[PDB]
């Protein structure tokens, strides 16, 4: 304590000089730093390493002893600002501050080969590295000012991740949606500090919670002040925690790397806004209105996170909805006045998917060899199909994540997700059995994804489906020496050489003489089925999967750090049930565990497809034009500034640069009138 | 230097003359010059997608960064004047560095508007990640100037003694839009001229990238942005002296 | 500069404030740093292989160093085959 | 009774080498993916689990199917056909968008399914 916290202003800047000198590096000697490819790497990972060990002994000194430091310096001296940009070492900044340096450190020992086949490389790292700064700095922060700085700067970096892959136009839309985006919620967060500034004048966490105590009994403040103030403030970790309004961002950023899926979500990112409200919560209890504003949100977002991730083709757009359906999880936490069991959850989920989009991209990375190099190819997950037989320990990394969001108990994580449904079911009868419910469809979007990637036969070299695949088989035909010397130009076999004749028809034969040259064998004829990847993609993935072991089942630690069976038997119940639904509409025939009479019976209850044709379709409508919000948003909001843009500028460059133009005009007209009179 | 320093003179001179010799009606107008700067902010940055042009959309981001240097200097308020101040150096910076950055990339580029100019990051990557990171100077985000520029001409209108809370709502909401539009363009502009990629640009071409020349005037220009985006006391410890002596003249 | 703080929420503080200002002096001296390194960048990055406007790609096809050199050039080129077609008729082709 | 002559040429070959035929039945026409779907041939592909398809309104493609001497009995394109996919070889149309017409009909149209995975190309002829 003595000589251990006025050190801890290190921690935002230890990542730093990596990107400091790569952004001096590839800017000025391209081929010098990038000759020194893989060493900026180790040192990224050296560097947050050091940052890791040190926020762990910062952890055991706050979980040994109950105490916070606010190592504040000076920042700006001049007049009423007097700035600092200290840092706060609460148990919140623990948890961040780990949450934060483990994920970036798993996710930097899988980006070595992630990038390991990229050309841009080092500036991924400088991305990387200047993000872990940036959020380690925004976590620790003592005041408004520098989590509104260290805020702006995780949403330029979103920005930068996004958009790295800058080549591709629709990463260009995403990025640019996405910043976009961050600085609608950044509008929020700044007009909502300047808010509590002008009814505090504090510029501080430490002087706001011991005001926001006595600060609604004044006459002078106002209370609908207070909760526009508040909703302004909660407008920031809703573009940042993906919620409702500004919600458009999250599902783009899949066409940059898997790593930032694995980063800017289910990680420190969107954690930003978890971290933000709960911070805030000894001023969000007090304004009264907000916390329902907060429930509300939450609880409009898990039923949209919920029905988005039931239909995606794409398996990082489907974990994407469900890092945003859980995040909801999280701002319903947040708005149950849960200081400890929001924080719980977004440690499991933070640690949990994390893992699964490792998985996704390590399912990626092998189905990368089989269809080449395109996201509608290698990361669409209907044609992923099975992946159980090639890929073994991503099969078991993947679905100890997914059971890990499911909510099983022994060997997964379900104690969150308990303590979230007891703390809903004591709060709000509205707001109890719709998450029990969005808990069922999450489980069962889970399941389907797991089904859709590793359970049954592959989709894509399936011999029902791909010719290619029965041409290079079947190397010889099935008679040898006969019926051909081999036939390529198989012609009309409508009569199939059977010499049948025709009765009262439309035609038989005419001028159409059309002959189906199929393709030949013995070329390209290996096809090369998906193995595993290397070393540096499962061992992250095994290091998560101990995470997701080890935090699963976390005289406890509850309150010291910061209906029993009956719930607990309903949220498996309802789980299991959204397990068995997914289960035997994708689980085949020839791997499922069920009984073949009951198998039967589910096509011979539902062999119709009437009642079914309007139900899959409304829910696929909705999984694929994103709710519509994305079109609205794109025909309303962006399409409205552009048309308010082309007005503005009509406004501009015809009538009042015409008023300008038109005094010379006038001047030359009067010119050469008064020269012809 | 047209938008350097050319563009900051009458500021300066709003500041120096209309501020200093004549206080009063200073006071009855800046009312008036706080509602034309908030609008300024707002149409200067809606005009900035309408220019299919490249250097008429910094032109128009000029005018709507010079819109928080009219409001610092009608905020009659230290933090108001100082964060007026501020913006001066800052978007000097800013504009000199995003002007000379367009007029290189029209002389690699030959091409003026942008409906053509499409993904050209991997031909000239210098001027891309130049251009890129002076477009986050503009953006007022931070390690850059411009953010506790516009940031302090905030803090300036949320602590006025001129103004009550009817218009600081309003001020402060108006030009918070102003931080939503400003991406709109500036990422547009990034996304139209660098972002994408053309099939016909392969090898033939092969542009030549940004010298060193124009990379170290880039780079000189980015080195007091971030130095004064991480530590701001080196425009405002300057002048807050001579701030407060204009404000002795206003406060009584 | 140990200040305990007494919250009734949630835990007591512990501030720090390492009130500090760069001297007064120290500015002008980053300044004077700053306008030696301008200057010797100036100098040597002038002296310097300047790809671009070096090649005949720029110096060759116009490359006066204006914005109009490509503008003039589009509109005088096409005046050249104007007056080489002319003078080209008039020796009947 | 009217009945259209579907053939419903499947993707891949046999493995001697000659395509199989498999020659559908169904009454007029009220939707090729209705008729597709009832008369137990593979229109889809791998899109044939339950919620891998739009149920029938044409928001995505995934029942194309190639149509080979079908510019006798059809509907033309629902600006659905024209724009799910755009680069294609012309002869790919959508079943939940195409329709072959009214009950009283007799043709010999020859439908490919599954565009995508195959290696055949039909060698068409070339038109007008
Ligand atoms: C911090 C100091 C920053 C000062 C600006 C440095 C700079 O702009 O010069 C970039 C040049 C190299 O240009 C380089 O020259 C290279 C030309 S070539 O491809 O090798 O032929 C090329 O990589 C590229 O154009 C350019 O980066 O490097 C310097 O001369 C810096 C001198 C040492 C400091
Ligand atoms: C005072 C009136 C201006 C009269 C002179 C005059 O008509 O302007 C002259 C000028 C255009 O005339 P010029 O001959 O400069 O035209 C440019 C040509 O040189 C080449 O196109 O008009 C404007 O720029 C409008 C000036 C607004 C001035 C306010
Ligand atoms: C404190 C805050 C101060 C700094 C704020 C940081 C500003 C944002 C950095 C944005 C750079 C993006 C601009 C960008 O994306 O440029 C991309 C540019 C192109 O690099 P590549 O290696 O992609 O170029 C070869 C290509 O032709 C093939 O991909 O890379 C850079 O020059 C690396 C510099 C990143 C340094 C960081
Ligand atoms: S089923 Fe959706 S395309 Fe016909």
């Amino acid at each position: 304590m003595e000589h251990t916290y006025q050190y801890s202003w290190i921690i935002p800047f230890i990542p730093l000089p990596v990107p400091i000198l790569l952004g001096v590096g590839l800017l000025l000697f391209p081929t010098a730093t990038k000759n020194l490819r893989r060493m900026w790497t180790f040192l990224s990972i050296f560097l947050l390493s050091i940052v890791m060990i040190f926020s762990i002994y910062l952890s055991i000194q706050q979980i040994f002893l109950s105490c916070i430091h606010q190592n504040v310096w000076s920042w700006t001296i001049n007049n009423e600002f007097s700035f600092e940009f200290g840092y706060f070492i609460d148990p919140l900044t623990s948890i961040m501050s780990i949450l934060i340096t483990t994920v970036g450190i798993l996710v930097l020992i899988y980006s070595d080969n992630y990038m390991s086949h990229d050309q841009g490389y080092l500036r991924f790292f400088a991305y990387m590295g200047f993000f872990n700064t940036s959020m380690l700095g925004l976590v620790t922060s003592s005041n408004l000012i520098q989590v509104y700085f260290f805020w702006e700067l995780v949403g330029m970096c979103s920005y930068l991740l996004i958009g790295f892959w800058f080549t591709r136009p629709i990463a260009a839309n995403a990025c640019q949606k996405a910043f976009v985006t961050n600085r609608v919620g950044d509008f929020g967060l700044l007009l909502g500090i300047l808010g509590l500034y002008w009814i505090t004048g504090s510029f501080e966490f430490q002087d706001l919670f011991e005001i926001f105590n006595n600060l609604i009994l004044n006459n002078r403040v106002n209370l609908l002040f207070l909760t526009l103030c508040a909703f302004l403030l909660f407008v920031g970790p809703i573009a940042k925690s993906a919620q409702f309004p500004l919600h458009v961002w999250l599902p783009d950023a899949m066409e940059g790397p898997t790593p930032i899926s694995a980063l800017i979500h289910a990680a420190t990112m969107v954690a930003a806004g978890i971290f933000l409200v709960a911070r805030l919560l000894p001023l969000f209890i007090v304004i009264p209105s907000i916390m329902y504003i907060i429930s509300l949100i939450g609880i409009i977002t898990v039923l949209l996170g919920a029905t988005l991730a039931l239909a995606q083709k794409d398996i990082k757009r489907g974990l994407a909805y469900s890092t945003m359906s859980q995040l909801g999880y999280m701002m319903l936490a947040l708005g149950m006045g849960s200081y400890r069991s929001a924080l719980f959850h977004l440690i499991t989920h933070a640690y949990s998917k994390a893992l699964l989009f490792l998985g996704s991209g390590s399912i990626i990375h092998s189905m990368e060899a089989i269809v080449g190099y395109s996201p509608d190819k290698s990361q669409n997950m209907i044609l992923m199909g099975g992946l159980t037989k090639h890929v073994p320990i991503t099969k078991t990394a993947f679905l100890i994540g997914t059971l890990s969001l499911c909510g099983i108990p022994p060997l997964a994580c379900f104690w969150s997700k308990d303590e979230i449904l007891n703390d809903s079911l004591l709060f709000s009868p509205i707001f109890a059995i719709i998450a029990c419910s969005t808990a069922g469809l999450t489980a069962f979007y889970m399941f389907r994804i797991y089904l859709l990637t590793f359970e049954g036969h592959l989709n894509t070299y399936f011999l029902n489906y791909s010719g290619k695949k029965s041409g290079s088989f079947y190397s010889l035909s099935l008679w040898g020496k006969e019926e051909e010397k081999k036939l390529t130009m198989n012609n009309t076999k409508r009569a199939s050489f059977f010499c049948n004749k025709t009765y009262k028809i439309s035609n038989n034969v005419r001028n159409q003489i059309f002959i189906t040259v199929e393709n030949f064998g013995l070329n390209t004829r290996t096809f090369y089925y998906p193995h595993e990847s290397d070393n540096t993609i499962l061992f992250p993935m095994l290091i998560l999967v101990l995470f997701t072991l080890f935090i699963g089942a976390i005289n406890q630690e509850g309150i010291d750090f910061d209906e029993f069976l009956r719930n607990a038997t309903f949220s498996v119940s309802i789980a299991f049930f959204g397990i068995f639904i997914a289960y035997c509409l994708y689980k085949p025939f020839y791997s499922s565990l069920l009984n073949l009479t009951l198998l039967n019976s589910f096509q011979k209850w539902n062999s119709k497809r009437i009642h079914w044709e309007k139900l899959i379709n409304f829910v696929y409508n909705w999984s694929y034009n994103r709710g519509y919000i994305d079109s609205f948003f794109k025909t309303s909001l962006i399409e409205s500034i552009r048309r308010l843009a082309k007005q503005t500028t009509f406004f501009d460059k015809r009538i009042i640069d015409g008023i300008t133009n038109g005094v010379g005009i006038t001047s030359f007209f009067v010119g050469e009138v008064t020269k012809y009179i | 230097l047209l938008a350097g320093i050319l563009l900051k003179m009458g500021a300066y001179g709003l500041v120096r003359i209309n501020m200093e010799l004549l206080p009063h009606a200073h006071s009855m107008f800046s009312p008036w010059l706080l509602v034309v700067g908030t609008i300024q902010i707002i149409y200067a940055a809606s005009t900035s997608p309408g220019q299919r042009n490249l250097k008429k959309r910094i032109a128009y981001s000029s005018v709507s960064h010079m819109g928080f240097i009219i409001i610092g200097i009608s905020s009659i308020t230290d933090p108001g004047l100082n964060g007026a101040i501020l913006q001066i150096i800052s978007h000097g910076f800013i504009g000199a560095a995003l002007f000379f950055l367009a007029g290189t990339s029209y002389d690699r580029i030959r091409l003026v508007y942008l409906d053509e100019m499409g993904g050209m990051a991997i031909s000239i990557p210098k001027i891309f990640t130049m251009f890129t990171i002076l477009s986050m100077a503009s953006l007022a985000l931070p390690g850059m100037s411009g953010f506790i520029a516009e940031f302090i001409v905030f803090f300036g209108i949320i602590t006025s003694q001129k103004y009550f809370l009817i218009s600081k709502i309003f001020i402060i909401f108006v030009m918070a839009i102003g931080m939503i539009l400003t991406p709109i363009y500036l990422l547009s502009m990034l996304r139209q001229m660098f972002y994408g990629y053309k099939l016909i640009n392969i090898k033939n071409f092969s542009f030549f990238d940004s010298g060193p020349r124009e990379l170290f005037l880039s780079i000189s220009i980015l080195l007091p942005i971030i130095g004064i985006g991480i530590y701001p006391d080196f425009v405002l410890s300057l002048a807050s002296d001579k701030v407060e002596s204009i404000l002795s003249n206003y406060f009584y | 500069a140990v200040m305990v703080q007494q919250i009734e929420g949630m835990r007591d503080i512990i501030t720090e404030k390492h009130v500090w200002h760069l001297s007064d002096k120290a500015i002008k001296n980053v300044y004077m740093f700053y306008i030696m390194f301008t200057c010797w960048g100036c100098l040597y990055f002038g002296s310097a292989k300047d790809p671009f406007y070096d090649s005949e790609e720029y110096r060759g096809d116009g490359g006066d160093g204006t914005g109009y050199w490509v503008y003039e050039t589009v509109c005088i080129s096409p005046f050249l085959i104007l007056l080489g077609k002319k003078e080209k008729n008039l020796e009947m082709h | 009774p009217p009945a259209v002559d579907f053939a419903f040429v499947h993707s891949v070959l046999l493995p001697d080498g000659t395509p199989d035929v498999h020659w559908r039945r169904a009454n007029g026409g009220q939707k090729l993916r209705d008729i597709m779907l009832d008369s137990n041939i593979e229109l889809y592909g791998p899109y044939s689990k339950p919620l891998s398809n739009c149920a029938g309104v044409g928001t995505c493609a995934t029942c194309m199917v190639e149509i080979v001497n079908g510019k006798e009995l059809l509907n033309p394109r629902t600006d659905i056909e024209k724009e799910k996919l755009k680069r294609k070889p012309k002869n790919w149309r959508l079943a939940c968008q195409t329709n072959v017409g009214n009950p009283d009909s007799t043709g010999l149209v020859v439908i490919q399914q599954l565009p995508e995975w195959k290696a055949h190309e039909w060698n068409i002829p070339k038109n007008i």
